[PDB]
């Protein structure tokens, strides 16, 4: 008896974290069924890096990491390698080298509601970008002058975060989509198919 | 409208604990993140931890991380900071800020009036 990945608990999770608090789980010790990710649902977008999708049965990982997030449809383009934006920049930065996948599919029956859903937050300012998989959760103010800020909100010293007003009449651009992204490490290993 | 009142906090001695709480009234936030401020006499307002009640993430800046924690009560609109091994430098007014959004999407912060917490020997 050797249970397996909980990779429903991910998928499909009740509430899904904000783009710069994007959530991780840690995947050892187990044997991950990918047959029931692709049918289980429909995605709008399944690309895969430097892996298999059919050779994922056989081959055997060390630690698998499953990254989600919230992001609207227009950045669901930066969630690759080599891309900027304010995502890429200042939510989550993928490598260069990322060896994984990547999927996401449209939320707008549960991550958006009449009049704004603002609990689904990003990143407009930092002073630096991300370095990968790297996560800042910091909510100081962003010195955007010459004058420095004294934890106060001002003239030039703006709030980092910002709320996704995720409505369901918006464009498809503009809706919710929910993001998971699959990393695979290579190094014992405990992960299988 | 909305207002924060904020209770609890009154003398410690150092090294002693003290919680402080908050709590909301008025129009509910288009947003869950709040969070506690510190300014000292001759200082300037400091932030001591913020909470995001939407998620279960918890920020600390580095000046008091291991010290001091912060929770929350989403039925009761209810904030609070536990403060553990108290100094003498904590001697400070205690505010609490409650973080909303404008239509743009901007956020905004709510206060309330403060506590006063002075750790004397």
């Amino acid at each position: 008896i050797t249970n397996l990945c909980p990779f429903g608990e991910v998928f499909n999770a009740t509430r899904f974290a904000s783009v710069y608090a994007w959530n991780r789980k840690r995947i050892s010790n187990c044997v991950a069924d990918y047959s029931v990710l692709y049918n289980s649902a429909s995605f709008s977008t399944f690309k895969c890096y430097g892996v298999s999708p059919t050779k994922l049965n056989d081959l055997c990982f060390t630690n698998v990491y499953a990254d989600s997030f919230v992001i609207r449809g227009d950045e669901v383009r930066q969630i690759a390698p080599g891309q900027t934006g304010k995502i890429a920049d200042y939510n989550y930065k993928l490598p260069d080298d990322f060896t994984g996948c990547v999927i996401a599919w449209n939320s707008n029956n549960l991550d958006s509601k009449v009049g704004g859903n603002y609990n689904y937050l990003y990143r407009l300012f930092r002073k630096s970008n991300l370095k990968p998989f790297e996560r800042d959760i910091s909510t100081e103010i962003y010195q955007a002058g010459s004058t420095p800020c004294n934890g106060v909100e001002g003239f030039n010293c703006y709030f980092p975060l910002q709320s996704y007003g995720f409505q369901p009449t918006n464009g498809v651009g503009y809706q919710p989509y929910r993001v998971v992204v699959l990393s695979f490490e290579l190094l014992p290993a405990t992960v299988c198919g | 409208e909305v207002q924060l009142v904020e209770s609890g906090g009154g003398l410690v001695q150092p090294g002693g604990s003290l919680r402080l709480s908050c709590a909301a009234s008025g129009r509910t936030f288009r947003v869950n993140l709040m969070g506690w401020f510190r300014q000292a006499p001759g200082k300037g307002r400091e932030l001591v931890a913020s909470i995001n009640g939407f998620d279960d993430i918890t920020y600390y800046p580095d000046s008091v991380e291991g010290r001091f924690t912060i929770s929350r009560d989403n039925a009761k609109r209810m904030v609070y900071l536990q403060m553990n091994s108290l100094r003498a430098e904590d001697t400070a007014v205690y505010y609490c800020a409650a973080y909303d959004s404008d239509y743009d999407g901007r956020l905004f912060n709510y206060w309330g009036q403060g506590t006063q917490v002075t750790v004397s020997s």
